[PDB]
């Protein structure tokens, strides 16, 4: 029934159609991302997922291509370190220079992966720009700055929000996610958008400045708020 | 502080481990469960078709 | 034209009322025509142009009233709006120059064509004049490479203008409707007056054409 | 170089250095330190209550290295032996006290190192 | 042809009369050139023996692509799948040294509407879509009035000049979108999705606008098609190298005595237009040193190369050039040309929108060193590194943008990296 | 002279002339979001 497309070495017996990331990822091998989101909604932009396939002439995108038969991913192959490599040297070429500012700056998911990848020292010799910020609540402060143009939140919020306040605006250098208009964003699951931005251009006003994650323990239960439970 | 063991933190290969150490030491324990995420299907061109209602919007 | 965002929210569009003409609903409803019933989004692109035909310049207004007039929500209105550049989010003279300085009408020294409508009018180039007309800016590549520096004005196109030549368009600007050609030195329809080689023959009949 | 009594230092416009980034509590060897970050009413971050014992501090001075703005710094002080344990655990105030005392001292011996880091 | 002799073309082996405006643009005009000729009779209801009429008429993308149009059109032979298939033709003419796609709409519409009829009954189409841009609106209104004398004389609509298949086209319209020169980008642009163009796990053909799937091809092709589905397309094959076959629009332009658009056979030596059509350069050709094939995309051609390269593509990709829509700009030796570069490069920043950060933030960088560059503060080293962000940026990005992005530069390390250095060190000899 | 010298509102106008050649229009499908 499944096709058999070979995990660097060993061969796989992966789902018709899907991707070469839930291909990596049922042998267990992770490939390094942004955009993307588990249960969201594949999309073109940052392509930290660029693979070289066995006999491709040029870097795949691994979180979007379905696999077939015959293909060979060797994820630990010199090339697609060169695309991650080429990504991170220019996602960092204008970042602003404030993880420790950031609340999100002692967890981003960036500083991982920049710690897994990208070459340790940059070459910036200009001026980055800065775009100012841009209030959508009393509840989820926005530095931005920060945002990458990743798209995550806009797919969440255009989509299971239901609401469309937010999303891209303009196009070439100073292009923006910023919403449009000074109105507020709200929803009834406004505060999860926080969640599930990568950095911390999202980060919640009344838990902001509070605390740094590695200190906090972290018991687990369940809310009785809901009867959701 | 209180209790003095509270720090406590210990790695096990499987589940069966763990709860042969918590017999072997006498403490009482509470198993629970492993949590995979469920596979999804996923399709770059799902997020299109006029009939399927997925559409998404601009990009 | 970092201002993206519209944050700011000034007196000339706040909620000032606005509304298409009749015919400019009989139009769009053309367009819905145009276009499959399942999807009135097509016709989004067009509307804005019409709403701004109307205008010259689109207040948010027009924005939200064009998103209540297709029935889709405001935010695309708004990214379809900025993303796209002849939309004019701030308003204008009575003429919109935007004369090229890109690198074939560079090489073809352009940029003198801009000094000359600057020292012409004495505009700092993209500032609206205080005359409320002339709105000069530079532009990239319009796509009449093969020829000459020319200015769009209005979708007047004009080419091979001499700074004299500028002061011909400039005064008859202020005199009444200019002729809108090609080229403005002698030769018309992109034809060279050195040779005119390429195609010789006139005839060009229905012949030839058998194949079986 | 030499290593001695901690003090939190200003701006030379008079505001604090301190941003809370907390990094100098995940180094401190002896953990010594302790830091509730909280946010100013002007907005900026700022320390609700910084606070070192010298009871468990080291003096190794990683923390004079460790800080992003330089905020806190090793001072050149080293004579004050106290009467009392208690006098040994500093407030983020007695800190800034010695921030206070000590400033032209500090960024004098700053200014003449501050190539070699 | 076959021989090292180039430079030679009949006018009646042109397609393209009317192409500068003479003898009527008027659907009167295109009868005096008859040119519906056999038009009604190339509908014998199945593709096949036209579109392999293609496939034998060597013709290739139109687009700067080069793509084989045959096989390119051969892929909607499958069946519709019950959702309505469309052909968008693609008319940006936003590119630049691109003048080739304006007169031609000016002063000869009908026959590229014949090959909307032709090469849309081709592809199945239900309906015949066109893009224009909101620069080209008067033109706009030109085309839509020579296709309401279409409709009225009933050649199109219903039917359509007989044989019973329907056929009508939409023209479509943008603004300031010149990224919707890619073809996926105007896709986009039809729904009233902005036009950022789609990753393609799954193609075009797969998926067109609404979902329902279309197909795209650039003007020139689309055009001349009907043609070649009537005078043999193995007669289009004969011109040029074979992989090479037919013609192409020349357009010379930046400093010459006499700039021009001329189509012409595919392969004739690129200096001889240029002591030909284009009158040769002010000064005489011996100042030539920088002129780039391509439509201010492909990297740039020194002299030296360019005297043994012929027009077709295939001799550019030897010269490490590639087609680019064959645009043509001369630059002379007096004017300096990295501030060009830099000006291009610059033209690409403002037009680029920015979905994958790779090319966005590339270009954004990009620039700004070249900015660096041409003030000439800049280190003689620090260039070496621009190429390594062009290796970052070209199999990387989600388009071919970038890639134009990159390449002119490239040349301009390449070959003017002396030049660079020279103008690095009298910025050095100020102090 | 000039092959094209038309008024402001005139390609809608145009377009709009020949909506009467118009063949429909799909449904698609799903219509309402
Ligand atoms: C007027 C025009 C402008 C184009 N601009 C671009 C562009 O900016 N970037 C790009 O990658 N491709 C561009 N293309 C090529 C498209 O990506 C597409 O492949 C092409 O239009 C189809 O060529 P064909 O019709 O010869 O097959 C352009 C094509 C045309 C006709
Ligand atoms: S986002 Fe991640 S990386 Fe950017 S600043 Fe905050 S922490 Fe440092
Ligand atoms: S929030 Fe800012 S950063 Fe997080 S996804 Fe949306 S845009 Fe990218
Ligand atoms: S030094 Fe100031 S800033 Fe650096 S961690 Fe200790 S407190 Fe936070
Ligand atoms: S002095 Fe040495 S030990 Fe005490 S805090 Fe600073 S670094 Fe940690
Ligand atoms: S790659 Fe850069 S240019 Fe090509 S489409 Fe994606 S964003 Fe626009
Ligand atoms: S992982 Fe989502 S695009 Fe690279
Ligand atoms: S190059 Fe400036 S308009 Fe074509």
């Amino acid at each position: 029934n499944l096709i058999e497309v070979f995990v660097d070495g060993q061969s796989v017996m992966v789902e018709p159609g899907t991707t070469v990331l839930q291909a990596c990822e049922k042998v267990g091998m992770q490939i390094p991302r942004f955009c993307y989101h588990e249960r969201l909604s594949v999309a073109g932009n940052c392509r930290m997922c660029l693979v070289e396939i066995e006999k491709a002439p040029k870097v795949v995108a691994a979180c979007a291509m379905p696999v077939m038969k015959g293909w060979n991913i060797l994820t630990n192959s010199e090339k697609s370190k060169k695309a991650r490599e080429g990504v991170m040297e220019f996602l960092l070429a204008n970042h602003p220079l404030d993880c420790p500012i950031c609340d999100q700056g002692g967890e981003c998911d960036l500083q991982d992966q920049s710690m897994m990848f990208g070459n340790d020292r940059s070459r910036f010799l200009e001026g980055k720009r800065a775009v100012e910020d841009k209030n959508i609540g009393p509840l989820v402060k926005t530095i931005m700055t920060r945002c990458i143009q990743c798209t995550r939140c806009i797919r969440f919020a255009s989509e299971i929000a239901g609401v469309d306040d937010l999303g891209t605006t303009g196009r070439g250098n100073d292009m923006q996610v910023g919403t449009y208009i000074e109105k507020m964003f709200m929803s009834e699951l406004s505060g999860n958008i926080i969640d599930i931005c990568p950095v911390g251009a999202l980060t919640s006003k009344p838990y902001a400045f509070t605390a740094r994650p590695w200190e906090t323990r972290k018991t687990e239960s369940i809310d009785v708020m809901d009867a959701v439970g | 502080t209180a209790d003095p063991l509270s720090n406590m933190v210990l790695t096990f290969s499987t589940k069966e481990d763990a709860v042969s150490f918590a017999e072997k030491n006498g403490w009482s324990y509470d198993i629970e469960e492993r949590k995979v995420p469920k596979p999804k299907s996923k399709s770059y061109g799902a997020n299109f078709s006029w009939n399927k209602r997925t559409r998404v919007s601009t990009k | 034209g970092a201002l993206f965002v519209h944050r700011d929210t000034p007196e000339n569009n706040p909620d000032t009322p606005f509304d298409f003409t009749p015919e400019n609903y009989k139009r769009i409803e053309a367009i819905v025509k145009n276009y499959p019933e399942g999807h009135k989004a097509a016709a989004v692109l067009p509307v804005l142009d019409l709403a701004q035909r109307q205008n010259g310049w689109l207040p948010i207004s027009a924005m939200n009233k064009v998103a209540e007039v297709l029935q889709v929500p405001p935010m695309r209105v708004y990214e379809v709006a900025t993303f796209y550049t002849m939309y004019n989010r701030k308003p204008v003279g009575k003429y919109h120059i935007q004369v090229c300085t890109t690198t074939p009408c560079m090489l073809r020294n352009s940029d003198s064509i801009l000094e000359a409508i600057q020292k012409k009018l004495g505009i700092k180039v993209g500032e609206t004049t205080p005359d409320k007309l002339f709105t000069l800016i530079e532009v990239e590549c319009l796509g009449a490479c093969v020829n000459a520096p020319m200015v769009q004005i209005n979708d007047n196109y004009y080419e091979d203008l001499t700074a004299k030549d500028i002061e011909e368009i400039i005064d008859e600007l202020k005199a009444g409707k200019i002729p809108k050609p090609g080229p403005r030195s002698g030769r018309f329809s992109c034809e060279p007056a050195g040779g005119l080689t390429s195609l010789t023959e006139p005839p060009k009949g229905p012949g030839f054409g058998v194949q079986a | 170089r030499f290593r001695g009594e901690h003090a939190l230092r200003r701006y030379p416009s008079g505001e604090e250095r301190c941003i809370a980034c907390k990094l100098c509590e995940a180094i401190c060897p002896a953990q010594a330190i302790t830091i509730e970050a909280e946010p100013r009413a002007d907005g900026s971050r700022r320390t609700t209550r910084y606070d070192i014992d010298m009871t468990k501090c080291i003096y190794c001075g990683f923390c004079q290295e460790a800080c992003p703005v330089d905020a806190i710094v090793e001072g050149p002080n080293f004579e004050f032996s106290t009467e009392t344990h208690e006098e040994l655990l500093y407030n983020k105030e007695k800190l800034l006290n010695n921030g206070d005392k000590w400033e032209a001292e500090i960024a004098a011996n700053i200014q003449a190192d501050y190539l070699y880091r | 042809p076959k021989k090292t002799s180039f430079g030679s073309l009949k006018d009646e082996d042109r397609i393209f009369t009317n192409l500068y405006g003479r003898h009527d643009w008027r659907l009167k005009g295109s009868l005096s050139r008859g040119d519906w000729y056999k038009t009604k009779e190339i509908l014998l209801k199945g593709p096949d023996w036209i579109l392999g009429e293609i496939k034998t008429s060597g013709l290739r993308g139109r687009g700067g692509a080069g793509f084989p149009t045959g096989l390119k059109w051969s892929f909607m032979n499958k069946p519709s799948d019950g959702r309505p298939k469309y052909l968008v033709v693609n008319a940006d003419e936003g590119e630049p040294g691109t003048c080739k796609d304006r007169e031609i709409l000016r002063h000869d519409p009908h026959k590229l509407l014949e090959g909307c009829l032709v090469g849309g009954r081709a592809m199945g189409a239900r309906a015949a879509y066109i893009y224009i841009r909101g620069e080209f609106y008067n033109e706009a209104s030109n085309l839509q009035v020579a296709i309401r004398e279409a409709y009225e004389a009933g050649l199109i609509g219903k039917n359509a000049c007989g044989s019973g298949y329907d056929f009508d086209v939409f023209v479509v319209r943008g603004a300031g979108a010149y990224i919707c020169g890619e073809e996926t980008a105007l896709i986009e642009s039809i729904e009233g999705k902005q036009g950022k163009p789609r990753l393609k796990p799954p193609f075009p053909a797969d998926v067109g606008v609404f979902g329902c799937p279309t197909t795209v091809a650039n003007v020139e092709t689309v055009a001349v098609s009907p043609t070649i589905c009537r005078r043999g397309g193995t007669w289009f094959a004969g011109f040029g190298r074979e992989r090479n076959s037919g013609t192409k629009l020349f357009n010379i332009s930046g400093h010459v005595n006499h700039p021009c658009t001329v189509e012409e056979e595919m392969s004739v030596p690129l200096k001889e237009l240029i002591e030909k059509h284009a009158g040769g350069v002010t000064g005489g050709w011996d100042n030539l040193l920088a002129v780039i094939p391509g439509g201010s995309s492909t990297p740039l051609i020194p002299k030296s190369v360019c005297e043994t390269v012929l027009m077709d593509f295939d001799a550019l990709v030897q010269a490490q050039t590639g087609l680019g829509t064959a645009a043509v700009i001369v630059m002379d030796r007096s004017t300096d040309i990295v501030k060009a570069i830099a000006r291009l490069i610059e033209f690409y920043k403002h037009e680029s929108c920015g979905q994958c950060t790779p090319c966005r933030e590339g270009v954004d960088w990009m620039n700004k060193v070249m900015a660096r560059f041409v003030r000439g503060d800049a280190r003689p080293a620090e260039i070496d590194s621009l190429w390594e962000i062009s290796k970052q940026i070209e199999g990387h990005t989600i388009c071919a943008l970038g890639d134009g992005a990159a390449w002119p530069v490239q040349g301009l390390i390449r070959h003017f990296r002396p030049e660079l250095e020279e103008r690095m060190q009298r910025f050095a000899q100020q102090h | 002279l000039q092959h094209h010298d038309y008024s402001t509102y005139t390609f809608l106008d145009l377009n709009l002339e020949l909506s009467k050649f118009r063949m429909p229009q799909p449904s698609s499908g799903r219509e309402s979001p």
